[PDB]
């Protein structure tokens, strides 16, 4: 909107200030987010072309509602503190906001984990129980007596 | 081997809006500048004296005004390669 | 890369006199009846 | 010489590991 | 004795000098293969562009680097999370420049080290012992699944997986900090809980039993050899160092029954380090540590600092220095 | 005045703990390890909170008494004294892990 | 030698002083304030926003004493080059070739003196609670009694704990 | 499992008693060190090479720059007495951030 | 320190008449701004834009003057560019544009004010760090 | 007709259209009419490295390159006015596009030559009296090749241009003359030269094709050190329309 023609701005790096291509070709957005280059959604869907973003697209067809939504989720990242204080971590207080989407993945990571413990703790169990040592080597028969020496 | 960007410090660059090569942040210094006639000023650019900002085509009457008020807070010196480079004129990477 | 060259004889050393000293001490041990 | 360095004396560690794997003191039942 | 049971007889036999095991079929050329590469990458690889904008960093000691500084570079932001096997590389030249040895390396590991969990627990049921130091060991392991793999995941590349190298290593701790505020964070905490308080109990239990010690020798040797191998008898008295300990602090805050004690030494650093891994792993979704910045506020509204702040005036440091080309825009959402 | 306070009091209920550890010992015929063991919080102590501070301008560089002010002490020893590339710290945390 | 004092003015004639560097920084910015302290001149790091760069301050510095004694300089990057000095205090002329110094400060040896003797105190430390404990508990240096009754360390069986002549 | 093993109990808790007393005493050590600044803070060759040749980087270099800006952005809230005045324009930054 | 009438007195106008909230309005325009703005406005900057800040003096040199009471309800109505040549509520929250900005459908005329009231208040009380970024955190 | 989802992962992204052998006709130009050139695409096949000879009196040649960065070097979406001349002669000047890409090459040995590619500000032309672009058509011309890097990138030790140190922190009593070249960034602006060879050209739809050459520098890391002479051989594509 300032005048910038985003598809020719060269950044510091050398890569394209705004634009760039992916390692298989495809135009994608510069900066950091060039690993998030696989993302898709019904907001950013239609700059794309069959080369990725398309520059005429970009230059021509943006229309508010997108300038909107990318503004709106680009101000709701899913980043925030434990106490529910939004955004990156050195944030000062203000926004109370932790997205969701960190609620729902943390708590399942930390549940599918505890659960795969779980998982380890009673299989493990489970055979040695059936097996018939689960309470401990019996001393009269202890199989290790009855085995060759390594060396 | 000198520094081009703090040689052009101790210009009038260092001063006031040089049109030339002064990122369009810098337009915001003063009242009725930004965002339009920033943009015009910068995309019209070079200019070979202040008053040329004067010149630009399309320029409403109240925007003519508005330039010539704001003439003294202007500077133009050589367009500097390393401070239009990069689109840093629209974005020279710094925020807050 | 412009290292220190004394690091080559100190670190030499620094290897070589206490394992030496080990090896006497396990050889002399295995000596022993 | 410090590449020489520090790669022979890691090579000495995994020389120690063998040794001290397969070459270690029996442990002996009593 | 046909073939097939003949080699089953061997991987799973309890005579082989190192166990095998079906895990171990697994275990063995993965852990190889990244060791290998690991080995030849650390001493020679060329540097890495690890942050996708053409900036590579050295990593290799032949590049320049010591022991301290060395590292086998994260693959390039570029790439992201996609898989990257050498066969995806127009040459090994790209393969190098892009940061696929880190790829190799940590996938191979990760698998490797989760057949190595696998065959502890395999070990034990052919010993009959009981199954549960994989449990213990489970610790560890998620441990370097959160730094080499969740994290990856949860930020969107192997760019941001821990580096593989001492100096790479607290790069990666830095830069954690400065993006999640870990130190914040109270399974970070837990987690040094957890080793501090493993320590402690390492040092604490180490002391005790030396300290009992039934006497066996003469001075001049070794107290160690009045302890011999198998035997049926226990080496030190426990009864001793309980009436120490309970003396020490009260008498019912020892452990007279050495079960329920090592239990609790297994318990304490193994649960602390699960709170750790899972520290690193939740903050991978961006839950992170507590943030009380200007959480103290006067009368008429100033801002007055706590040790919290300060603590993000330090962040803050770290924030604007990390990857300092790599960020065109002002907020640094991954 | 309550931090040189707490440190002081502190030192010296420290050497009170150790020299308790060597008593009882005595008393109930232990050998006295788990008080030489003790000797390693001990130099942790008076090297963090006495030494270093006595090494600079004053206490105010000592850490403070609190949870995130240690935390700011952890911070403070990365940029100012990049403790972590230390093999004395090294040796520490391989000590501490193990 | 020593070059002499540098004395820093900007374009309107102030007096203008470095801030010294304190010990605790390997590294630490150039900026220069008047005698009440408000900063009137530095070397920026981002030059976008700058207001106190000795371009536009017109930042000069003349020498008294010493080797430059009389002399001005004028040009930023000179002034600029003697700021960076004089965060270290006066400013000397130094033979970097003999040695083939390395630029980077080393301590003295009233440094290695206080750290050798903190360090070996410390560690002696030890010292004394290792030969002490032998001293002290000498007749269980190989280990403790192999009869040593369990009442004497099991609570109330004594009055007076390892006194059993107070059961 | 591991190739080693203890098979001396005495051993085995003498060894959980030394190795982390010995961890502390060392890390105390260090920070004797700190106290006189005696800092393991550069490598030499490192910083001659990189001084040099602006295309050399390592994870060495980077947390320099990673240290410096802690000390720029925390000194003056964290060291009040010193009256720290670093204008915006001094503080370093990367791009953008 | 305290928030003084003085503290709560702030341009109604640009003639330079003044109005001075109450505790109440000031706290309530807090927690109306967190509610619709912070999100883009924390501390007195803007995340989307960050070239123009909510300091009073940014607010001053806006066209029509933002600096007042008056200024910032009716920009709350209906927001312009900073030189008031474009009209933006298609982009920018506002009554204006309260079906596309769905919190802006329950602000009422007294939540304006409060909300203005804050920005004017607010720098007076935290000075450089309103509107300054990270930099002052 | 290709989608998104029919190209993306496979390469053909940094590819160029090319035109069916068929193509070997003639697009008429009205002398009386504005044209230009709606994309022009450039894709590079071959970076080529200028050897650097030790006696400096024999001849130096170019040596072939391995790509390091992937399909990331194709310049495309670039349009600008394609003019008719008094003698005949067509010009095209550029005006915007995906006119850049910085490239890594390697050379035997391991030496990393990074480049800008690119054909920023290409002013190029034809022979005069061109009625018809045609298969011996063929355009030349020159370009602008900014610093690698912009004004604002940091070297590892911090120092930059637009930003950054101006000095060597870490050496903080080293003599600065020597450190000098190291010190002080310097930001390059130099010319490239490009010929396209048009191979193909579908009349009908304006549409044409070939091959081109250019020449240009490479990085010098901000004056550290001294760029080397790259020839960069592709094809390319452009579709020409009447303004
Ligand atoms: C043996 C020795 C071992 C020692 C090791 C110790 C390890 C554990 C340490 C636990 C310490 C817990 C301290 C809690 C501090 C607190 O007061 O916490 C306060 C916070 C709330 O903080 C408030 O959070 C607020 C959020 O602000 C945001 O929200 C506000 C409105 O809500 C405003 O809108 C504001 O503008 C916006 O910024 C503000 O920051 C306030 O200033 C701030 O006080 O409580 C919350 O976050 C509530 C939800 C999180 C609680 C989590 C509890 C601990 C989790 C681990 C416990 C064990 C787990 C295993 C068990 C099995
Ligand atoms: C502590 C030590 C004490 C002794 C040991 C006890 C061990 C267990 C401790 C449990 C916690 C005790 C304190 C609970 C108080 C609290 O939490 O109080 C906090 C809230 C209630 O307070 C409200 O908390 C809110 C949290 O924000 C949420 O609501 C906001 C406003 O709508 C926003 O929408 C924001 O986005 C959203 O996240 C807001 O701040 C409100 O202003 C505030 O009033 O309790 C809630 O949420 C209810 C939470 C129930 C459990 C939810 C489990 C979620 C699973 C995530 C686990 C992932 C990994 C964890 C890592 C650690
Ligand atoms: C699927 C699990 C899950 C998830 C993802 C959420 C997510 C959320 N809850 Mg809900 N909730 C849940 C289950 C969940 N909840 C349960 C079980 C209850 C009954 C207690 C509730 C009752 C509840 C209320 C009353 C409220 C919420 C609220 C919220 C929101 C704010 C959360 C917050 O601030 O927590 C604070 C974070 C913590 C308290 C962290 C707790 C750390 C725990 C104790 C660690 C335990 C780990 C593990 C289980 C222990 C292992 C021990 C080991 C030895 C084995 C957030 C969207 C709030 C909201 O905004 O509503 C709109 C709100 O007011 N929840
Ligand atoms: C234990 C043996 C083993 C295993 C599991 C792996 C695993 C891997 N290798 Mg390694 N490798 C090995 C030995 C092994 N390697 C040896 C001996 C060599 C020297 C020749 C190598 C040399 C090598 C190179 C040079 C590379 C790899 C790579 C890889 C990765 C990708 C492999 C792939 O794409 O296969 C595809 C998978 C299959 C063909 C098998 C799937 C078949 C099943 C039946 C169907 C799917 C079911 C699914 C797998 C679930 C099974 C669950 C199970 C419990 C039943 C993967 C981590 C690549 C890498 O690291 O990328 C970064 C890579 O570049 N390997
Ligand atoms: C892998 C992670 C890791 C690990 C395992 C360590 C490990 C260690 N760190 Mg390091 N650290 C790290 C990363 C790590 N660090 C990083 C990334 C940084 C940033 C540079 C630091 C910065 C840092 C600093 C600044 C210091 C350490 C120190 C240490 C040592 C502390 C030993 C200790 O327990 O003191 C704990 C304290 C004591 C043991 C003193 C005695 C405590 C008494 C007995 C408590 C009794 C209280 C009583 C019971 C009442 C309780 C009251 C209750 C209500 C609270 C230990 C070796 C310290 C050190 O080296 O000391 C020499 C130190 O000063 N670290
Ligand atoms: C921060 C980590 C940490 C803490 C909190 C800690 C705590 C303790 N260690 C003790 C023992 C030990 N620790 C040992 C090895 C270790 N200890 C370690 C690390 C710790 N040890 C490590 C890493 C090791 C490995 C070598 C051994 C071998 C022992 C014991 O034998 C002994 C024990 O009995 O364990 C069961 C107990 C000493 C009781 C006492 O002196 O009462 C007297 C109380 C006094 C003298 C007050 C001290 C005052 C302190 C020094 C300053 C004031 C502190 C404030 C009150 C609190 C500040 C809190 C903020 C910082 C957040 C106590 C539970
Ligand atoms: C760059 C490419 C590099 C390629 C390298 C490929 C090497 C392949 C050649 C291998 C030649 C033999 C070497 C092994 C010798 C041996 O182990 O004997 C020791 C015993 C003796 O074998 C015993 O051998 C006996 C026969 S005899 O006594 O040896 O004659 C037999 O009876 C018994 O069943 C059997 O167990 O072997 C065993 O215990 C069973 C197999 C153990 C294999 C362990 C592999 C562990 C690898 C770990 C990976 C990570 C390592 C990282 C570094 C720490
Ligand atoms: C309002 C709140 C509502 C409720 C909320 C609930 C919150 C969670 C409550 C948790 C309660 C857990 C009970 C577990 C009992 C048990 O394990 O018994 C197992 C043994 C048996 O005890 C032994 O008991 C034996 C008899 S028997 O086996 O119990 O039958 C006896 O022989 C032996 O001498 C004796 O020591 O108990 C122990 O020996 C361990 C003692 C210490 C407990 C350690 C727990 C795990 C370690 C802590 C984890 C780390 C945390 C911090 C990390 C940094
Ligand atoms: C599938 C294979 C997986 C494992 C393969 C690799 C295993 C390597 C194991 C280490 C072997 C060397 C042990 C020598 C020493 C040796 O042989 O010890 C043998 C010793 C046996 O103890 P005993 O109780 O039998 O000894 C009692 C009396 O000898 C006391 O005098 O074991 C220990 O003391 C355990 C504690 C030390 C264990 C230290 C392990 C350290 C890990 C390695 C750290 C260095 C790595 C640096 C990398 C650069
Ligand atoms: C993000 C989606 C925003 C939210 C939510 C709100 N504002 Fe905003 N604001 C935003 C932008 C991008 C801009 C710049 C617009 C432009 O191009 O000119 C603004 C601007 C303002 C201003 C003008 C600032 C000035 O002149 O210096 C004001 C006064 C303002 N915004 C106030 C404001 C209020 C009161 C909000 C909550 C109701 C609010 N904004 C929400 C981005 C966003
Ligand atoms: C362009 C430089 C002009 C000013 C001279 C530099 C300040 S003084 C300079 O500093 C050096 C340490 O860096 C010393 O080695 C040397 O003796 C001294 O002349
Ligand atoms: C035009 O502008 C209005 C705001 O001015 C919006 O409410 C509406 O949705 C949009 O289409
Ligand atoms: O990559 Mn490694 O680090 Ca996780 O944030 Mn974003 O990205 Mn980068 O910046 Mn900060
Ligand atoms: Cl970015």
């Amino acid at each position: 909107k300032l005048g910038a023609n985003v598809g020719s701005a060269q950044g510091p790096t050398g890569l394209g200030k705004y634009l760039m291509r992916s390692p298989t070709g495809e135009i994608i957005f510069g900066g950091e987010t060039m690993r998030f280059w696989d993302f898709r959604g019904p907001w950013l869907e239609p700059l794309r072309g069959p080369n990725g973003l398309d520059l005429n697209k970009i230059k021509n067809d943006i229309q508010p509602w997108q300038e909107r939504r990318a503004a709106e989720y680009m101000t709701h990242a899913p980043l925030g503190s434990l106490n529910s204080v939004g955004g990156v971590a050195t944030e000062i207080n203000s926004v109370n906001f932790v997205s969701p989407r960190s609620w729902l993945a943390t708590s399942h990571f930390v549940l599918a984990f505890f659960f795969l413990v779980g998982h380890l703790w009673h299989a493990g169990r489970a055979r040695a129980a059936a097996a018939g040592f689960e309470k401990g080597i019996d001393r009269e028969s202890e199989p290790v007596l009855s085995m060759p020496s390594l060396d | 081997l000198v520094n081009v960007v703090d040689e052009k410090l101790g210009t009038a660059y260092g001063e006031k809006i040089d049109l030339n090569n002064t990122n369009i942040a810098a337009f915001i210094q003063y009242r009725g500048l930004y965002p339009t006639l920033a943009k015009l000023i910068v995309k019209n650019a070079p200019y070979e004296s202040v008053e040329d900002v004067l010149n630009i085509p399309g320029l409403t009457e109240r925007q003519k005004q508005i330039l010539r008020e704001n003439l003294e807070h202007f500077t133009v010196t050589e367009v500097e390669t390393a401070l239009v480079e990069g689109g840093d004129r629209y974005n020279n990477g710094l925020y807050k | 890369m412009e290292v220190n060259q004394l690091g080559l004889i100190a670190t030499a050393l620094f290897v070589l006199v206490p394992s030496v000293f080990l090896i006497i001490l396990y050889v002399q041990t295995e000596s022993q009846q | 010489m410090e590449t020489i360095t520090y790669v022979f004396i890691f090579a000495c560690i995994i020389a120690l590991f063998f040794f001290a794997i397969f070459f270690r003191e029996p442990p002996r039942i009593t | 004795a046909n073939l097939w049971e003949r080699f089953c007889n061997w991987v799973t036999s309890t005579d082989n000098r190192l166990y095998v095991g079906w895990f171990g079929v697994i275990m063995i050329p993965t852990l190889l293969a990244a060791t290998i590469c690991f080995v030849i990458a650390f001493i020679a690889a060329p540097p890495v562009d690890i942050d996708g904008i053409r900036e590579p960093v050295s990593g290799s000691l032949l590049y320049g680097n010591n022991i301290i500084t060395g590292a086998v570079v994260p693959s390039s932001n570029a790439i992201g999370l996609h898989f990257y096997p050498i066969w995806e590389a127009a040459s090994l030249d790209e393969w190098l420049y892009n940061g696929g040895p880190y790829q190799l390396i940590i996938f191979h590991f990760l698998l490797g080290a989760s057949c190595y969990m696998g065959r502890q627990w395999e070990l034990s049921y052919r010993l009959g012992m009981r199954p549960w130091i994989c449990v213990a060991y489970s610790a560890p392991l998620a441990s370097a699944f959160a730094v080499f793999l969740i994290y990856p995941i949860g930020q969107g590349s192997f760019s941001d997986g821990m580096p593989l190298g001492i100096s790479g290593t607290f790069n990666f701790m830095i830069v954690f900090q400065a993006e999640h505020n870990i130190l914040m964070h109270p399974f970070h905490q837990l987690g040094v809980a957890g080793v501090f308080g493993g320590a402690l109990f390492c040092a604490m239990h180490g002391s005790l039993v030396t300290s009992s010690l039934i006497r066996e020798t003469t001075e001049t040797e070794s107290a160690n050899y009045g302890y011999k191998f198998g035997q049926e008898e226990e080496t030190y008295n426990i009864v001793a160092a309980h009436g120490y300990f309970g003396r020490l602090i009260f008498q019912y805050a020892s452990f007279n029954n050495s079960r329920s004690l090592h239990f609790f030494l297994a318990a304490w650093p193994v649960v602390g380090v699960w709170f750790a891994a899972l520290g690193i792993s939740t903050m991978a979704f961006n839950l992170n540590g507590f943030n009380f910045n200007h959480s103290v506020i006067d009368a008429k509204g100033n801002v007055i600092n706590t040790w919290a702040d300060i603590i993000n005036r330090a962040n803050l440091g770290m924030e604007v220095m990390h990857e300092r080309n790599a960020h065109n825009f002002p907020l640094d959402l991954a | 005045g309550l931090w040189t306070f707490i440190a002081l009091h502190g030192a010296f209920g420290l050497i009170g703990f150790m020299l308790r550890q060597f008593e009882i010992a005595r008393l109930v015929g232990v050998r006295p390890y788990n008080a030489i063991a003790f000797s390693a919080p001990i130099a942790v102590f008076v090297s963090v909170f006495l030494i270093y501070p006595l090494g600079q301008s004053s206490w105010f560089f000592a850490p403070s008494f609190g949870v995130a002010a240690i935390f700011r002490f952890l911070l403070f020893f990365q940029g100012f004294h990049n403790w972590t590339l230390n093999p004395f710290h090294m040796m520490g945390v391989a000590g501490v892990l193990g | 030698a020593w070059k002499g004092h540098a004395v820093f003015r900007n374009k309107e004639g102030e007096e203008l002083f470095v801030r010294r560097m304190p010990a605790f920084f390997e590294s630490f910015p150039v900026i220069l304030t008047d005698k009440n302290g408000v900063v009137k001149a530095d070397i920026p790091f981002r030059r976008a926003e700058s207001k106190y760069s000795f371009e536009q301050q017109g930042v000069t510095v003349s020498f008294y004493g010493g080797e430059l004694n009389g002399q001005t300089f004028t040009d930023p990057p000179t002034v600029k080059s003697y700021a960076r000095k004089a965060i270290f205090g006066e400013i000397f002329e130094f033979d970097t070739e003999t040695l083939n110094s390395d630029g980077i400060f080393r301590t003295s040896p009233r440094g290695w003196f206080t750290f050798a003797h903190a360090v070996f105190a410390l560690l002696f430390f030890f010292g004394h609670i290792w030969h002490g404990a032998r001293t002290l508990f000498r007749d269980v240096f190989s280990g403790i009694d192999p009869e040593l009754s369990p009442e004497q360390v099991e609570w109330g069986f004594y009055q007076k704990v390892g006194d059993v002549t107070t059961r | 499992i591991f190739g080693i093993a203890f098979s001396n109990k005495r051993w085995l808790h003498f060894f959980m008693l030394f190795v982390p007393v010995t961890g502390l005493w060392m890390s105390a050590i260090g920070v004797v060190g700190l106290a006189l600044n005696l800092r393991s803070y550069d490598f030499i060759s490192q910083e001659i090479r990189a001084a040099e040749d602006p295309e050399f980087e390592t994870f060495y270099t980077k947390n320099l720059l990673l240290n410096e800006g802690i000390r720029a952005w925390m000194a003056p809230q964290d060291q009040p007495h010193e009256n720290f005045v670093f204008p915006e324009e001094v503080l370093p930054r990367g791009n953008a951030l | 320190a305290e928030l003084t009438p003085e503290v709560l007195t702030v341009p109604l106008n640009s003639e330079g008449k003044t109005i001075t909230l109450t505790e109440k309005q000031y706290l309530e325009g807090k927690r109306l701004f967190q509610y619709a703005c912070a999100s883009c406005h924390v501390g007195g900057i803007t995340k989307t834009n960050p070239s123009l800040d909510l300091r009073t003096e940014t607010l001053a040199l806006a066209t029509p003057p933002r600096d007042n009471i008056e200024g910032l309800v009716d920009y709350m109505k209906n927001p312009t560019t900073y030189d008031g040549e474009q009209e933006i509520a298609e982009v920018h929250p506002s009554l204006r544009s309260a079906d596309i900005f769905p919190k802006m459908r329950n602000l009422t005329e007294k939540d304006l004010v409060a909300i203005a009231g804050h920005i004017l208040v607010e720098p007076k009380i935290l000075g450089d760090k309103w509107g300054g970024g990270k930099v002052y955190y | 007709t290709l989608t998104y989802d029919d190209i993306v992962g496979t390469g053909l992204a940094n590819k160029c259209p090319t035109l069916d052998d068929t193509a070997r006709g003639a697009y008429p130009i009205d002398s009386s009419q504005t044209y230009r050139i709606a994309r022009l695409c450039l894709q590079p096949t071959t970076f080529l490295v200028k050897e650097e000879p030790k006696n400096k009196r024999q001849e130096a040649e170019f040596v072939p390159t391995k790509l390091v960065t992937r399909e990331t070097t194709s310049l495309d979406q670039i349009q600008g006015e394609l003019k008719v001349n008094s003698d005949g002669s067509l010009t095209f000047v550029e005006e915007d596009g995906i006119d850049f890409q910085p490239v890594t090459v390697q050379m035997a040995g391991g030496e990393r030559i990074p480049l800008l590619f690119t054909v920023k500000n290409l002013v190029a032309s034809t022979q005069p009296n061109v009625t018809s672009i045609t298969t011996s058509t063929d355009f030349k011309g020159e370009f602008n090749v900014p610093s690698y890097r912009t004004a604002n990138f940091l070297d590892p030790k911090g120092r930059g241009l637009a930003s950054g140190y101006d000095s060597a922190i870490a050496l903080p009593q080293a003599k600065e003359e020597e450190l000098a070249r190291a010190n002080v960034k310097r930001f390059s602006l130099t010319k490239g030269q490009i010929s396209l060879n048009v191979a193909k050209v579908d009349g009908r739809t304006g549409e044409i094709a070939g091959t081109f050459e250019s020449e240009q520098l490479s990085d010098d890391d901000m004056g550290a050190h001294e760029p080397h002479e790259v020839k960069i051989q592709g094809v390319f594509y452009a579709s020409i329309e009447p303004a």
